[PDB]
């Protein structure tokens, strides 16, 4: 039932993965191969909650002209990517991270880095996977490149510390003195990540509760005694209550989180005529009503420097493709399915607060944009149901490109 | 009581023609054999009875002969009988321990046939008693005796020492290989003085033939234990290293068998030189349809050095074949300069086109237009095609005849990865050149030189003559010039079975035992000797003249100086060499050649380096045209012999109504021929530059001579106005016929209809080239085409996407669409289903497919076919035949996760049927189809035991001897999860996940609907690289149960347990490869 915070992460066989893999039988080889000759970026643009990174590289007895640049990375990395200036990893200023070297197999060597979501200031480094110097008949090999953007958290911090150690670059904005009859709550903002620290705590530490329904995007990740809790984008009632219990001093000590209840209006479409849900869209284009299948649309538009907004769309029937794992490519006189592609390729984020949910036959699939977009991207949902179809289109026109 | 005529490497007891044992002595007459180590035992009996074989030494007088059985002892024979205590008899093969090479055999020369009884000792370890019996049969009352037999083989072997590959049955047994399972594995190991065997089950042939007299070179270390050194030459023990004479080198305008024996030849000396006891059933081994292609050899006692080798069974009815390590156990290399100090390394090749219209200056002033435009489409595809890439191509383009493509794999240029190391000579090293070539492609090897053989001859030849070589030998359909003891009788099979590499003319045979045969260059290879015509097979060695019928030694061309001439494709004698790849290939099986290097004129692994080099060359399905005149020999032989079922060619050979001489081939565009004509007996040889004409007077023509074709007068377009590049070298003896081809239009204006050109081969064939109007209005008809880019359809409510294909291109409808092109984009553990025709269907008799198999021969690169898991792994195949409408259906359910974007094209073409409306002529289609993927999502929850599937599971067991392994899965719904374990392995339970045990209710075997209703499956019982899976979705499933399977093996296991249960730990981080 009560476990330290850092065993939930090891309940796995074989390995967790999420590898960048540049070995000769890795994902991307390096080797000359008449089969491919584009560049390779194993990027990761995303936050980073004590996530693990690992490159794979081959080892130097079987492939002497590999090169690893920086040669001890993830220990030492690049900050400039046009100009590889190599520095300190820890002098980037990251926060109770931590680096591995694991070389326990003949065919590869494994680099494993894991860094918390605690840096003060957005950090971006990089390693460099060198193969080109390998002129077999004139044959330059290929060149690999692991980004890792660890973007500062673009929340507030609300760490509460239950352990009889020090936390010397977290807010300790609550301590064990809050726990009022061991029971401490707090409010967390649309987004928040709210972190526990605690010797032994149960498995479930805000996996379960009474009304955290609305509460279960969060990546949940334990380690260093700490438990982060990553609140989700959006909800659509305030009392979303999650619990976590820590037994710190042999005391059953509370920890309740709950949103900062703030409907966000959805800056989507809503195809539904139940116009009055527990959802608000800034635009409503009723399907019924409608006669002779004649089609409907609704062009949605945003342009913010940052992205605090939700997006999504409500409609009775299917959607085609079932939005948002996969969305159409907006470049189409006809958006049919040649133009299928996935949404975190089409707005170039992998960071998308996914949120779904349905009313009867209503399918209801919304997502929350934190930060900006590096480039102006649209994309389209087709919404069909028997003879009639609704087209819902967005815009995101953020401050960049 | 006495002995027989047992001659120590051979035994024989001759009682047809022996003075010494026939009638005609009035006294004891009886022979006895104590045979031993693998040798023939002849038995040569009078006829027992009336049998068809000859007249005159089966007179009246000499007919009064009778003793059971008088069994059948035409070009069809049972196993060799041996009589017993009951007068009766058993089979020899089981009396002696598995005799092999049991044939019958007869004398030619003024008719002298006799039963002659030929068998090769098997591994015997006691004394055996056979006895027989030779009576006289005049009448009843007058039957008498006169003699008898006794074989008495002795002990040769033991049973420790003697090891044997039994492949009728066991685990390896080939008999269960079927089109899913081609190869099993089997060894011997022999130390010092030990036996090994190999027995083929019945159906089943011997190769690479002469094994194991000459075998691959693998491996070739000394060991400080012998006692006796080696030599490489005829001299010492051993009594090899000479090439023929009078066979091959010595031809006459008779000998019509040169291009009939190309079969297989040319492997290394090295067991002859090890003086390894080799013994072999030649280029003809026993009638193995109902027999079993067997051998034996001893290892040499006085050599106990290390040598590696192998030879294979093989037959191509189910592609089915069988391979057969053999080592010296004796391996005193265990710790330097082995297998583990042996580096392995890979070659790419340089590509070039070949000079299809051109000379030698243009190789590098002209071929560069034709390289620099090809490759332009597949960058295309690999930067402009963003949806799906058409062929757009319809006006001022054409593709079949502009894909020839040239390849070289040179290692003179890559001395590193055969010579040894500069400094690092603490190892040796192995290299593999891969060349992925394709039809119309000119592949050309470089590698070290190495000479041929020079033999010699020598005799004071006055005041005497040698006109005692006059004899054939008959057996097996075949006839042999072999040579006779003249009063002992005393030959051997195995010398007619070495006789392929032997011959005598003349008077010149002195003192052969003594010969040191040297090369006139130093450095090892393998084959000796043209390497392109003697291809390597990895462990195998083929010659090419046979095995890949079509085919043309090109040439080779160190460099184009001043003083360059006509040279010749001999390797490695200057290291270079060049072969065409036929459109047309019997099948897709590989072929390889091997390349050496060393530092003096008697090295070893001690001191040489091993290369090899990979070309891959594509199969074919659709027969090709012209007439095969040695098919024509072949129907004149089904006059001769009964027993040719098997009458299987790779041309339609249209056939005249009345008339065999004539060969009415019409000149059809898009068609290839193939009128085959040995070497150039093409008459004339100029043909078709000089051709005769005959003019359409009677229909049949089956008033025709082949000699009329000598006077007609030509004043049409001329004798010398077009001219093409050489095709054909004669330099080579063993070269094929010319090829003729078309582009993909023809015109019309210079065709004469009322007339045929003609040329002549065999002095009794001859050849027509028509045209007919069917032809002209059929182009005329189809010249107007019509493409139609259409869309598929799609369901989302059960996530299926199939396309609509078999209504698109019937022959019997007016065509507005006489091209339609189908892209589809789908995405992981989406359904594909293709629908297709054959050349059976109404209005599409004539339908054939390019690629070849929809399930195993996609196109990657343009143009270019490649497996389907070779680039796509884990893909379901599923290839069916409808009952009655004559449809074909193919499932392409795509893998549930992929890592890169992925768009493969695979084509349809009906161009070629047509049917006949209110008297008018309606003709066939083309079709296309296209498929985008992209990458997967929700990458397996499962394991992986193979090893290569490293990237589609999240664990990778890469397989161990004695492996276990406890694969604990835990998954949600829309989780996607599954395993993959090897073909050879055997899943129990039995259809996992379709029925799996229970993790709680003490593993008991529950049905997967029955578990939960909503659960998908799919299985793949067995792929083409070897490998087993299993895929299972849960969806929505209101439970959370358990359920567990087991991989399992003689000597691998592994275990998986499954857990149902909805979770989430996964960030969505879908590491991003930009590719």
């Amino acid at each position: 039932d009560f476990c330290k915070p850092s065993s939930l992460n090891s309940e796995i066989s074989g390995f967790i993965g999420y590898k960048c893999n540049f070995s000769n039988e890795g994902v991307h080889n390096l080797k000359p191969d008449m089969r491919e000759r584009r560049s390779i970026f194993c990027t990761i643009h995303s936050y980073f909650i004590y996530d693990k990174i690992r490159l794979i590289i081959p080892k130097k007895s079987s492939s002497p002209e590999f090169k690893i640049l920086p040669e001890k990375c993830f220990q030492k990395v690049y900050t400039d990517y046009e100009n590889r200036v190599e520095t300190d990893i820890s002098e980037l200023g990251l926060i109770e991270y931590e680096i591995e070297e694991n070389d326990t197999n003949p065919n590869y060597n494994e680099r494993t880095i894991t860094i918390s979501p605690f840096s003060p200031k957005d950090i971006e480094f990089f390693c460099f996977c060198d193969n080109t110097e390998k002129v077999i008949s004139s044959i330059e090999g290929r060149s690999a490149m692991v980004h890792v953007r660890v973007l500062k958290y673009p929340h507030n911090i609300l760490f509460t510390n239950l352990t009889n150690d020090l936390f010397t670059y977290l807010p300790k904005t609550y301590n064990e003195s809050n726990f009022v009859s061991n029971v401490l709550e707090v409010e967390l903002n649309d987004g928040e990540l709210f972190v526990l620290a605690c010797e032994l705590i149960n498995k479930k530490c805000f996996q379960e509760g009474k009304e955290k329904a609305l509460y279960k995007s969060n990546k949940i990740i334990y380690h260093k005694n700490l438990t982060i809790f990553k609140a989700p984008f959006y909800v659509t009632s305030k009392d979303v209550n999650t619990e976590c219990t820590c037994k710190f001093k042999n005391n059953n000590y509370k920890i309740v989180l709950k949103p900062k209840y703030e409907k966000k209006v959805i800056h989507g479409c809503n195809f539904s005529s139940n116009v009055s849900s527990k959802h608000t869209f800034t635009d409503s284009l009723d399907i019924s009503l409608v006669d002779d299948s004649a089609h409907i649309s609704c062009n949605v538009h945003l342009s913010e420097p940052k992205y605090n907004h939700l997006v999504g769309l409500n409609c009775p029937g299917d959607i085609i493709p079932d939005c948002f794992f996969q969305v159409y490519q907006p470049e189409s006189e006809e958006l049919e399915p040649s133009n299928i592609v996935y949404l975190d390729s089409q707005i170039n984020i992998g960071d998308i607060e996914y949120y779904e949910d349905a009313e009867g036959d209503d399918k209801i699939k919304l997502f929350g944009i934190v930060g900006s977009i590096p480039k102006t991207t649209s994309f389209t949902c087709i919404c069909k149901k028997d003879k009639k179809s609704a087209y819902m289109t967005v815009t995101i026109d953020s401050a960049y490109y | 009581t006495a002995q027989g005529i047992k001659h120590n490497n051979v035994h024989l007891c001759n009682f047809f023609d022996n003075p010494e044992l026939t009638f005609d002595n009035n006294k004891i007459v009886l022979c006895k054999i104590d045979a031993e180590l693998f040798s023939e035992v002849i038995i040569q009996l009078p006829i027992f009875g009336t049998k068809n074989v000859e007249e005159g030494v089966q007179n009246e007088e000499y007919k009064k002969f009778s003793l059971k059985p008088s069994l059948v002892f035409d070009d069809n024979n049972n196993d060799i009988k041996v009589i017993g205590k009951e007068k009766n008899e058993v089979s020899i093969s089981l009396a002696l321990k598995g005799v092999y090479g049991n044939r019958i055999f007869t004398f030619d020369k003024n008719g002298k046939k006799g039963e002659g009884i030929s068998f090769f000792i098997p591994p015997i370890k006691q004394d055996t008693d056979l006895k027989f019996i030779i009576n006289e049969t005049i009448d009843n009352s007058n039957i008498k005796q006169r003699g008898l037999i006794y074989i008495f083989v002795r002990k040769n072997v033991s049973e420790n020492s003697f090891k044997l590959c039994d492949f009728t049955t066991g685990s390896t047994s080939l008999m269960e290989l079927n089109s899913q399972v081609k190869e099993k594995k089997c060894t011997v190991k022999i130390k010092k003085g030990d036996i090994f065997g190999l027995k083929c089950p019945k159906g089943f042939a011997i190769f690479p033939q002469a094994c194991f007299s000459n075998v691959l070179l693998e491996y070739y270390k000394s060991d400080y234990e012998d006692s006796e050194h080696i030599n490489y030459y005829i001299h010492k023990d051993k009594k090899y290293n000479l090439k023929p004479k009078d066979v091959i080198e010595l031809m006459d305008e008779n000998f019509r068998e040169l291009q009939n024996i190309q079969q297989y030849t040319g492997i290394s000396n090295i067991t002859d030189v090890l003086h390894f006891k080799n013994f072999n059933l030649g280029n003809l081994p026993l009638n193995f349809k109902n027999h079993y292609s067997t051998a034996y050899a001893k290892v040499p006692d006085t050599f106990n050095s290390i040598i590696n080798f192998s030879c294979n069974c093989y037959n191509p009815e189910k592609h089915v074949y069988g391979t057969m390590q053999v080592e010296s156990d004796n391996r005193n290399f265990d710790n330097i300069k082995k297998n583990e100090n042996v580096i392995k390394n890979f070659l790419l090749p340089n590509i070039e086109k070949y000079a299809l219209l051109l000379d030698d200056e243009e190789r590098q002033k002209k071929i560069k237009q034709q390289q620099e435009e090809e490759q332009q489409e597949q960058i295309l595809k690999d930067q402009d095609d963003r949806l799906s890439r058409h062929d757009d191509y319809n006006k001022n383009h054409t593709y079949i005849l502009y894909d020839s493509n040239e390849h070289i794999c040179d290692y003179e240029k890559n001395e590193s990865l055969i010579s040894t190391l500069p400094n690092d000579t603490k190892k040796i090293q192995k290299s593999i050149c891969k060349i992925n070539a394709k039809a119309l492609d000119v592949v050309t090897i470089k590698c070290p030189h190495t000479k041929n053989f020079t033999p010699k001859d020598y005799f004071p030849n006055s005041s005497l003559i040698t006109n005692d070589k006059k004899i054939v030998i008959t057996f097996d359909k075949k006839n042999f010039v072999t040579y006779i003891d003249p009063t002992k009788k005393t030959f051997s099979l195995k010398d007619i079975y070495i006789q392929s590499f032997y011959g005598v003319s003349l008077d010149h045979l002195n003192q052969i035992k003594k010969i040191h045969e040297e090369w006139d260059d130093v450095h090892l290879f393998y084959p000796p000797h043209n390497v392109l015509h003697n291809v390597v097979l990895n462990n195998h060695i083929v010659n090419l003249s046979s095995a890949l019928e079509g085919v043309l030694f090109m040439k080779s061309k160190v460099t184009g100086d001043e003083t360059a001439t006509k040279k010749n494709t001999t390797l490695p004698t200057d290291g270079v060499s060049s072969i065409l790849i036929p459109p047309y290939v019997k099948e897709d099986i590989t072929f390889h050649l091997f390349c050496g290097k060393s530092t003096t004129k008697k090295p070893n692994k001690k001191n040489t380096s091993l290369a090899l080099i990979h070309i891959h060359i594509s199969s074919n399905r659709n027969i090709i045209h012209g007439c095969d005149f040695l098919y024509l020999e072949n129907q004149t032989n089904d006059a001769i012999s009964n027993n040719n079922n098997n009458s299987y060619s790779i041309f339609t050979h249209n056939k005249n109504t009345e008339n065999n001489l004539i060969c009415d081939i019409s000149l059809i565009p898009k068609t290839v021929i193939g009128i085959k004509c040995p070497n150039k007996k093409l008459n004339p040889q100029t043909c078709f530059d000089e051709v005769y004409y005959v003019k359409q007077e009677d229909v049949p023509s089956k008033t025709i001579t082949a000699d009329k074709y000598n006077t007609f007068s030509k004043d049409k377009i001329g004798n010398i106005l077009k001219n093409a590049i050489s095709i054909n070298n004669p330099d080579e003896k063993d070269n094929t016929y010319t090829y003729l081809i078309l582009p993909e239009k023809f015109e019309e204006e210079l065709i004469d209809t009322k007339k045929v050109l003609a040329c002549t081969c065999d002095n009794k064939y001859i050849i027509h080239m028509k045209i007919e109007k069917s032809t002209m209005d059929k182009i005329k008809i189809d010249e107007k085409k019509t493409i139609g880019k259409d869309i598929c359809k799609y369901d989302v409510t059960t996530k299926v996407a199939t396309c609509e294909i078999i209504d698109t291109i019937d022959s019997s409808v007016l065509k507005e669409h006489h091209t339609v092109h189908y892209s589809i984009t789908l995405s992981r553990w989406d359904k594909l289903i293709i629908k297709y025709p054959t050349n059976e269907k109404t209005h599409f008799e004539n339908f054939f497919v390019n690629p070849f198999n929809l399930k195993d021969k996609v196109l990657y690169n343009y143009n270019k076919p490649i497996n389907i898991e070779h680039i796509l792994p884990g893909a379901i195949t599923t290839d069916i035949y409808d009952t009655r409408t004559k449809i074909k259906q193919y499932i392409l359910r795509i893998p549930p996760y992929v890592h890169k974007d992925i768009h493969f094209s695979l084509e349809f073409n009906n161009s070629l049927s047509l049917t006949k409306q209110n008297q008018n002529i309606i003709y066939g289609n083309v079709a296309k189809i296209f498929i985008h993927i992209n990458q997967g999502y929700k990458e397996i929850h499962g394991c992986d035991f193979t090893g290569k599937y490293s990237h589609l599971f999240t664990y990778s067991k890469k397989p161990l001897p004695n492996d276990d392994d406890i694969c604990n899965v835990t998954i949600g719904n829309n989780t996607f999860s599954g395993f993959a374990c090897l073909s050879h392995f055997e899943l129990k339970p039995n259809n996992c996940f379709s029925s799996v045990y229970d993790y709680n209710e003490a593993n008991k075997v529950k049905k997967l609907f029955d578990l939960s209703t909503k659960v998908e499956l799919d299985h793949i019982k067995q792929n083409t690289s070897g490998y087993t899976l299993s895929y299972i979705i849960f969806n929505k499933e209101s439970t959370k149960l358990k359920f567990s399977c087991t991989c399992s093996s003689n000597y691998s296991n592994y275990t998986i347990r499954i857990t149902f249960d909805p979770n989430y730990i996964i960030p969505e981080p879908q590491s991003r490869a930009i590719i």
